[PDB]
């Protein structure tokens, strides 16, 4: 067996792909695989055929997985696959997941490899939420053919509970406290299932059965073997592995409103704070500091769950969150005080958890001065640092943090700098929110008839700010508008040339070399062109937000400065209010769901349907 | 609520106490000011008072209840001695 | 041929590994932008036309 095993499998995946009938291998491989899980389910089989078959099937469901994806007068592609024959392959996997004891624990690692492969399978290829994709009223997504994919993650959800909770139970038991592998393979799998999972059956057995709380005890056993691989050279790189799959999965279940609040329950954010390994910041086999930045990647991600569907009832997050910053203040003013993608990002998630969380209506009630004072302390320095970024970024500094990534800008580089602007937009106008919400909540101090005006470097203990920064930073937003719109008008340009280009540029890019093939240049020319258009449609949203929010700052900011005694507008107003609106213009949008319609509940309802149309 | 927490607020309560005792709050009746001195953690009034904590023990854990709330496993040796 | 084996489940496992990578990465970033933008936007069009 092990003898035939081999050569077979060998042989179909390394033989160079002549394989003119694709449906036929497919076939084939199906007759396989059905063969073999006959043969092993029988009571009376042997043991040695277990280890063998399971590899087989593994394998043979890894083939097929990049077979149905490149298989993905017009029903010749899926009349072979079958989705019954993929539900009775499933159930043939699965009843030979179970029969498995824990013995042998290579088998049940080899069968959630060929699980997860089979679920990538149905996933839908993800399509960037393009402006465009705005313009689908929610009628035609209520009244459009049913999605195949759709129906199969049903049917499978109902598979995974056919077995009820014992198979969960099991596979989550393996994933928690398992071996290298096998814990990676399924934590992903893991990952994949609650990612699939919308009736959350897999998650409230997870809560419930104290899973859940386990995974997130298992990240305490870390500060001993993280602080070793800080070492330059690190005996095992699995440990890193199995932490960010850990990692994804903890990411996935934040997605969902339930699974932060049940994440914020089991305290995740408590153990987090309690982590000495964010404060070991080494002083400047990936690299060391490249291990630290990583390390802070997941722990920062994760905790930006509260800014998803945790809507203000999860508000203690923002505490939560705020005591999580605090604890490691230095690692904190350390990375705000440090010009790279990775660092942006981490400013943009910083400075958004700083806005809604450092509200001083948290102050009061955490009374029940000490912490009065530390937040207070907390809330002068972002405000100090939050200021040192227009000097930073609306100054001089700008051309040189643009040219010395021009050295090497490739699409990378493209989109790097795109991902700076974003940067840039994010925590300015996150911290421009904050500002406007103390000037709200405060009534911005009514009280401060008390002259505002006068008649006329590390984090020390005290430092003042000024207030011409907001006139420099209302100069260099006012530039920054004709900017970025201008290279918004120039992508836009760019995305009609790449829409001008239909099947027949198809066949006049093969044309060249007709007598990597072809029409696989031509699908990874698709692949690049849809990159493309991911990074111009992303371009377009930053722009108008960047647009509508230098607009109404600027709007406020004058409306004020009008009282106190002071003492190419047409173009660009030309090419945003009236050009974008009625571009974009599904303005007064979809009324046939609303035309067929427990008033103030429902009401906020389809207001927020109202928002999923937008979004 | 974390450990960090717990502990500031532990201590914004010990320095009211100290500000209390400061005061001369309980200077009348000795035993309050007593008490407070112990809520301070002065291990003099503890050991005055080694008649109610019969046992080395019961003063260690007092001790701890008042000086280090958050005390490691590893620390407990120390103390102990 | 035990290289060619041990080659072909190395490449299985760094499949699964871009996997994952690319939901978590791709989701949370782009969740956030989504969410403030939804957010700001219905929150200084609701302003505006109450401040009026």
């Amino acid at each position: 067996l092990e003898s035939w095993r081999q050569l077979v499998e060998i042989i179909l995946t390394a033989c160079p792909q002549d394989l003119i009938p694709t449906e036929h291998r497919q076939l084939i491989i199906r007759d396989l695989l059905q063969d073999l899980h006959v043969k092993i389910l029988d009571d009376d089989a042997a043991q040695e055929l277990m280890p063998i078959v399971a590899g087989a099937v593994f394998t043979l469901t890894a083939h097929l997985s990049q077979s149905v994806r490149t298989e993905l007068n017009i029903s010749a592609g899926f009349a072979s696959i079958g989705d019954s024959s993929l539900h009775m392959i499933l159930r043939n996997l699965l009843e030979f997941i179970l029969k498995t004891g824990g013995g042998f624990q290579r088998v049940r690692a080899h069968l959630y490899g060929s699980l997860l492969y089979y679920l990538q399978i149905a996933q839908r290829p993800d399509e960037p939420d393009t402006l465009e994709s705005a313009h689908k009223s929610m009628w035609e997504r209520l009244t459009a053919p049913e999605d195949v994919f759709s129906k199969l993650q049903r049917d499978n959800l109902s598979i995974f509970e056919s077995y009820g909770t014992a198979l969960m139970e099991v596979v989550c038991r393996d994933a928690c406290d398992g071996h290298d592998i096998g814990r990676m393979l399924a934590l992903a799998l893991l990952d994949r299932i609650v990612s699939v999972d919308r009736q959350q059956q897999w998650l409230l057995y997870l809560s419930n059965s104290g899973y859940l709380k386990v995974l997130v005890d298992s990240l305490a056993e870390d500060d001993v073997v993280l602080r070793n691989l800080l070492t330059p050279q690190p005996p095992l790189l699995k440990a890193l592995y199995i932490y960010e799959s850990k990692m994804a999965f903890l990411t996935r279940v934040a997605k969902s409103s339930q699974g932060a609040i049940e994440l914020l329950r089991s305290g995740v954010i408590v153990r987090l704070a309690q982590c000495q390994v964010y404060d070991m910041r080494p002083e400047t086999i990936p690299a060391p500091v490249e291990r630290y930045r990583q390390i802070l990647l997941p722990a920062l991600q994760i905790c930006q769950l509260i800014l998803t569907s945790s809507t203000a009832q999860h508000l203690q997050a923002a505490g939560q969150v705020l005591q999580f910053l605090v604890a490691h203040s230095d690692t904190i003013q350390a990375i705000l005080r440090s010009g790279s993608l990775g660092s942006l990002q981490e400013l943009a998630l910083l400075t958004g958890i700083i806005s809604k969380a450092a509200l001083p209506g948290v102050l009061n009630e955490l009374d029940i001065d000490g912490s009065m004072m530390e937040l207070q302390g907390h809330i002068g320095r972002f405000q100090r640092q939050c200021l040192a970024l227009l000097n930073r970024f609306g100054g001089s500094d700008r051309l040189r943090q643009l040219s010395l990534q021009d050295d090497s800008s490739r699409l990378d580089g493209v989109s790097k700098k795109d991902d700076m602007e974003l940067a840039m937009q994010q925590i300015c106008s996150n911290v421009m929110e904050y500002c406007q919400a103390l000037m709200i909540q405060n009534s911005p101090s009514f009280q401060q008839t008390v002259c505002l005006f006068t008649p006329s470097s590390i984090l020390p203990s005290w430092r003042l700010p000024s207030l011409g920064v907001v006139i420099h930073l209302l100069k260099q937003s006012a530039n920054n508008f004709f900017t970025y719109y201008d290279i918004h008008r120039q992508s836009v340009g760019k995305l009609q040339n790449v829409e001008q280009l239909p099947p027949d540029e198809i066949k006049e890019l093969c044309q060249s070399e007709m007598p990597i093939s072809t029409t696989q240049k031509y699908g990874l020319a698709r692949r690049r062109l849809v990159k493309l258009i991911n990074s111009r449609a992303k371009l377009l949203s930053l722009c108008s937000y960047i647009i509508e929010t230098c607009l109404y700052i600027l709007w406020r900011h004058l409306e004020y400065y009008l009282l106190h005694c002071t003492t190419q507008q047409d173009v660009d107003t030309l090419l945003r209010e009236g050009a974008n609106s009625f571009g974009e213009s599904l303005q007064k949008r979809l009324l046939d769901i609303e035309s067929l319609y427990f008033i103030q509940a429902l009401v906020r309802r389809i207001r927020g349907l109202l928002r999923v149309s937008r979004v | 609520q974390t450990l960090t927490e717990f502990e500031l607020k532990w201590q914004h309560w010990r320095e009211e106490c100290e500000r209390h005792l400061q005061n001369g709050t309980f200077s009348s009746n000795v035993h309050m000011e007593a008490v407070c001195r112990v809520l301070l953690g002065d291990e003099e009034v503890l050991l005055e008072k080694r008649d109610l904590m019969t046992t080395w023990y019961h003063f260690l854990v007092s001790r701890l209840l008042f000086k280090h709330p958050t005390v490691k496993p590893t620390e407990l040796h120390f103390y102990a001695q | 041929f035990l290289k060619n084996e041990k080659d072909n489940a190395l490449l299985s496992a760094i499949e699964e590994s871009r996997k994952r990578t690319f939901v978590m990465a791709e989701e949370y970033h782009r969740e956030s932008m989504l969410v403030e933008w939804e957010q700001v936007k219905q929150r200084v069009l609701h302003t505006l036309l109450a401040s009026g």
